[PDB]
């Protein structure tokens, strides 16, 4: 069965896990899963996400509790506690352009070895990257981003684990679901098979290993 | 008033049916000043085409926000979508206009607008993709950082992109980067051309056409 | 003003155009648009599609009438006439693995300079492709495919031009809609704005230039 | 019968909950022999997860087909999607099994199944992505082509890819490619070890355990 109790998180998320976590500034993030990780001090995590949200919400609760050793994000400006830990050197922060982050995570979920993007050419993000020219235009080679677990949020799942998202809560969730070794989806509602139409489903249940609440 | 002067002049640049992305802050004021006869479509990087104004009280949806996590509405005909698609719209040239804030813009047309070393380190979010991929980049910014010119010969703060922005609008002038450098097309009715040049470290080509506006 | 008469095809599809045409063996192909092309004998086309369908269906009709100088496809084996013109030299047949074709078109639509794929490594596909090793594995560099016009099929459009697709007729259509300079969508029904939900639309109207029937 | 023998034996390799892609032709017969007790989900490259059998007459939908454009059904909980997503599944390692037909297999586990020079040139379709991406590739093919062996030292016909397939199933033999050579695991009970070796050009390791049942 895919649906399991939330108390089971302590068993599927290890200390030192590389984790993708859905959400944009806390919108579409799996708050209950995050709350379980805090409850059990699961630490030395590497978190790949759009951002570290705010100090009081979402991924920010992980930084507030110092459970991250590294974050791979595009934005940290809304969370002074992240910047503080970055300046003090206890938190390694890797900044990625938000569109490059989407494509690199998608590349891993889709089986590509990499993508060429024009974004960040001639900026500090070119540093340590291979440059490839294609018809006399420069692109950076940006590499797939893998993770042990995807912690994602969805609006509903059907009995087979098919998911749908809602409005701007979608963002990174369906792409992280293809990219991680195991996918755990927090959902708001479990609905009957045949409630989600084939034309509407955005993540097939085959890729979802676990579901909570 | 200067933040309003800039917003009104930028809103005049918008054409009917364009897909527009406004950056947070000064550029979002652009939305208050569009003609009541120009219909535009607003994109937000977190995954919506068809964004609308903030909801009336009680009408909020926890899953519908702008790129600041502030509550918004969606207008009829909106599409919401994942972040791969959202940056396909931005990076792929399907965005007609971006209005972004600025820290410096040089005579190469290059914008610095995500970081000041030793002060701000918020990360770059969508700003690098947006500057690179929009059909048109409009920088909306105050002319000076407390008298220190913000339009300069060459950027000293980190580059958002090497792409040449298309228009600069400040409280004093409208400048269009070109292959020959910066072209000053317009100046505010409340200023004077000597003061504009005085407050610009970069070299301006003055237009034969020079207009009075903003 | 997106909806136009089928006659407007002749202002929009030029001789020698490079065209993306949606459809999987003729399922989800814009048959009416293709029939107008044949009626005005618009020729020397370069057509990017999954296949040349069948001799009397979809894209195969354009081949029957010798309207293509070149096809970039993944499969031609259901259409003997494509094979006969190929063998005589009249038709240039570039074969691309279906999945690489999907990513080469998508790269053009989303503004990437290329993608690294492990498909085709060590086969005839590797001919004349840069090879890139990432973490000790080989990938073929595959490059974006552009077109002048995309001719796509969809089930419905709303008044704003947002599109939804039906079942396995979706295939290449939404990908091609992002990749070409101009996008012309053949649709079965026009429905009021608000019939298609923000959570259901697959192609925004902002990228659709014209709609036929 | 020869195609039956192969299809039945392949069908015993499938496990509950597996996402499976069947090539058209011989492999599609595998779906007639799935044991009750085993529920699997079928993918078709043209864009469905949850493919079902052909519709009863009058229940056809022109928008719902397999990868040969023949009419199919969708089972409850099916998903349909674009060709980028479909090959994200295939190339991204989310497909548990693919059963494909065969022209040759060689002693490195290398499959040729998309082209005969001079004779047949249909193009590869999705076959290259399927072999390079699936978690497990099972080749289902008749042991010889008019007496000519198809299991050979080095593929002579063009390769579908360099990935080592995980199992070969013919009407006479079950062969597992390994770190050092093709391992004969099973023999059909209408045949003999001697015939299988007369009809195989490639070198075969023979298993201590050596089972019967096609």
């Amino acid at each position: 069965m895919k649906v399991v109790d939330i108390s089971k998180i302590n068993e599927l998320v290890k200390e030192g896990a590389t984790l993708m976590i859905g959400g944009f500034l806390g919108v579409g993030t799996p708050e209950n899963i995050i709350d379980e990780i805090i409850r059990h001090n699961i630490s030395n995590l590497t978190v790949i996400a759009n951002d570290t949200a705010f100090e009081d919400r979402g991924i920010g609760k992980l930084v507030k509790n110092k459970l991250c050793k590294k974050v791979i994000v595009s934005h940290i400006g809304t969370n002074p506690e992240t910047q503080r830990q970055m300046i003090e050197g206890t938190l390694e922060v890797e900044l990625v352009p938000q569109g490059t982050l989407a494509e690199r995570i998608r590349a891993a979920g889709v089986g590509l070895g990499g993508i060429l993007t024009p974004t960040g050419v001639g900026t500090v993000v070119e540093k340590d990257k291979k440059v490839i020219e294609v018809e006399g235009k420069k692109y950076l080679l940006e590499l797939p981003i893998h993770a042990d677990v995807a912690l994602i949020k969805a609006k509903k799942a059907d009995y087979l684990g098919n998911l749908v998202y809602n409005l701007t809560a979608e963002n990174f969730n369906p792409i992280m679901a293809l990219a991680a070794k195991t996918v755990i989806a927090e959902v708001e509602e479990i609905v009957p098979t045949g409630t989600l139409s084939p034309n509407e489903i955005k993540t097939p249940g085959i890729i979802v290993d676990y579901i909570v609440t | 008033n200067p933040k309003e002067k800039i917003a009104i002049r930028v809103a005049q640049e918008l054409k009917k049916g364009q897909l527009v992305n406004l950056g947070i802050g000064l550029p979002t004021l652009v939305a208050n000043y569009i003609p009541k006869d120009i219909h535009v479509f607003f994109q937000s990087e977190n995954g919506i085409i068809g964004m609308g104004p903030a909801p009336k009280e009680g009408y909020e949806n926890s899953d519908l926000t702008n790129a600041g996590a502030s509550y918004i509405t969606a207008l009829p005909g909106a599409m919401t979508f994942d972040s791969a698609f959202s940056f396909g719209i931005i990076r792929g040239g399907h965005l007609d206009v971006t209005v972004l804030g600025g820290l410096q813009v040089d005579e190469e047309g290059h914008l610095a607008n995500w970081m000041i070393p030793g002060k701000m380190i918020p990360g770059m979010g969508g700003a690098m993709d947006l500057v690179t991929g929009a059909k048109k980049v409009i920088v909306a910014m105050t002319h000076t950082a407390k008298g220190t010119p913000k339009i300069v010969k060459k950027c000293t703060l980190p580059l958002t992109s090497i792409r040449k922005v298309d228009l600069i609008v400040t409280e004093l002038a409208v400048i269009e980067p070109t292959d020959e450098g910066l072209l000053l097309k317009e100046i505010s009715k409340e200023t004077t051309l000597d003061e504009v040049l005085k407050l610009t470290e970069a070299k301006l080509i003055i237009a034969d056409d020079l207009k009075i506006f903003a």
